[PDB]
């Protein structure tokens, strides 16, 4: 599962996807 | 030293190893009740009592209960001391934090184990597809979900729940069947019922047409033995059932089918990612297993979707167990070993490291 870790790992923060407006919790 | 994986669904609880392709133990979440044992476990209820299910719509509700069911989940089934053995549990998508705290807090104070990690149940079959992009369609035993997910973060705005599942669809064709003339009353026969849905139901690609072709003819007739030589013979409940997916109204929920709320989903996320949501729809759980669904997924998405998007259904023949096995792969990775909540950690912070830890 190297592509799938690779992802993983490479992923943006929490706070930078919610800085982004992509992340929006409840 | 090897990582557990378990899923504990609101019908069956999937655990085993990571690294493993598949959960060892598959087993009933029920605790049943009658210097014998004052309750039995998962596969003990089933093999007299009456039935408790601890997790309601992929939600712990019963703690004592849950307390039990992994008790026996660790030292029945998977014959393991937990405190040898970091634990990666799975929880429901919009699960409340009270809940997550407790579930944290229970495997360190009373199973000790050394680490754990809550996942999103829709997130590990994404992860299993090999994607961290991706909207996905878990449909179990308790509740249904459509979950958009962006590098792995499921986007809580755009999740939407719904609670039509596996027991209901159960249920439902229990009702229809007394049509025919047919009466299935205990829990036995609620099971026989369930069985001649997973055997016999599928999904008509154009529910209309089925129903006039079902009507001219006997051509999608069948016939089901129970054990004792009774047979109950089925014609248009086999896709009336199922299309309650689609058609909630069926059995009185006014909402949305399962097609419009994979588009409803879609449209709440950022448009950027938009079709990247539509060319990878995954579908996960027991209720997504019907013949015929994908492709009547696939037609009623197309028609919602623009000309533009490329739509595509992913939906593995393993797909019942695709969040198992996710769990399975992330518990097993190099990267993921910074991620477990360690005791340490939680000696420090207490239960709320979950919502730090965990996302
Ligand atoms: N071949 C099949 N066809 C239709 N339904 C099926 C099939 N196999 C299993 N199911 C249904 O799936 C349900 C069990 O699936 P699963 O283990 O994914 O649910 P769960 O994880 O326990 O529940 P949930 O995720 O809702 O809390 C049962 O309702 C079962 O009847
Ligand atoms: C074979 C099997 C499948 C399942 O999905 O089982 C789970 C758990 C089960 C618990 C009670 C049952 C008597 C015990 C074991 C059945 C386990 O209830 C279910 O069958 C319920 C009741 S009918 C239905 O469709 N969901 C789902
Ligand atoms: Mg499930």
């Amino acid at each position: 599962s190297a592509a799938l870790e690779r992802k993983i790992s490479m992923r943006q923060s929490r706070e930078e996807l919610i800085k982004r407006g992509v992340l929006k919790e409840i | 030293t090897t990582a557990l994986v378990c899923d504990n669904g609101s019908g069956l609880v999937k655990a085993g190893f990571a690294g493993d392709d598949a959960p060892r133990a598959v087993f009933p979440s029920i605790v049943g009740r009658p210097g014998q044992k004052d309750s039995y476990v998962g596969d003990e209820a089933q093999s007299i009592l009456t039935l408790k299910y601890p997790i309601e719509h992929g939600i712990i509700t019963n703690w004592d209960d849950m307390e039990k069911i992994w008790h026996h989940t660790f030292y029945n089934e998977l014959r393991v001391a937990p405190e040898e053995h970091p634990t990666l549990l799975t929880e429901a998508p919009l699960n409340p934090k009270a809940n997550r705290e407790k579930m944290t807090q229970i495997m360190f104070e009373t199973f000790n184990v050394p680490a754990m990690y809550v996942a999103i149940q829709a997130v590990l079959s994404l992860y299993a597809s090999g994607r961290t992009t991706g909207i996905v369609l878990d449909s179990g035993d308790g509740v249904t979900h459509n979950v958009p997910i962006y590098e792995g973060y499921a986007l809580p705005h755009a999740i939407m729940r719904l609670d039509l599942a596996g027991r209901d669809l159960t249920d439902y064709l229990m009702k229809i069947l007394t049509e025919r003339g047919y009466s299935f009353v205990t829990t036995a026969e609620r099971e026989i019922v369930r069985d001649i849905k997973e055997k016999l139901c599928y999904v008509a690609l154009d529910f209309e047409n089925e129903m006039a072709t079902a009507a001219s003819s006997s051509s999608l007739e069948k016939s089901y033995e129970l054990p004792d030589g009774q047979v109950i013979t089925i014609g248009n409940e086999r896709f009336r059932c199922p299309e309650t997916l689609f058609q909630p109204s069926f059995i009185g929920m006014e909402s949305a089918g399962i097609h419009e709320t994979t588009y409803n989903s879609i449209m709440k996320c950022d448009i950027d990612i938009r079709k990247d949501l539509y060319a990878n729809n995954v579908m996960s759980g027991g209720t997504t297993m019907y013949p015929g669904i994908a492709d009547r997924m696939q037609k009623e998405i197309t028609a919602l979707a623009p000309s533009t998007m490329k739509i595509k259904i992913i939906a593995p023949p393993e797909r019942k167990y695709s969040v198992w096995i996710g769990g399975s792969i992330l518990a097993s990775l190099s990267t993921f070993q910074q991620m477990w909540i360690t005791k340490q950690e939680y000696d420090e912070a207490g239960p709320s490291i979950v919502h730090r830890k965990c996302f």
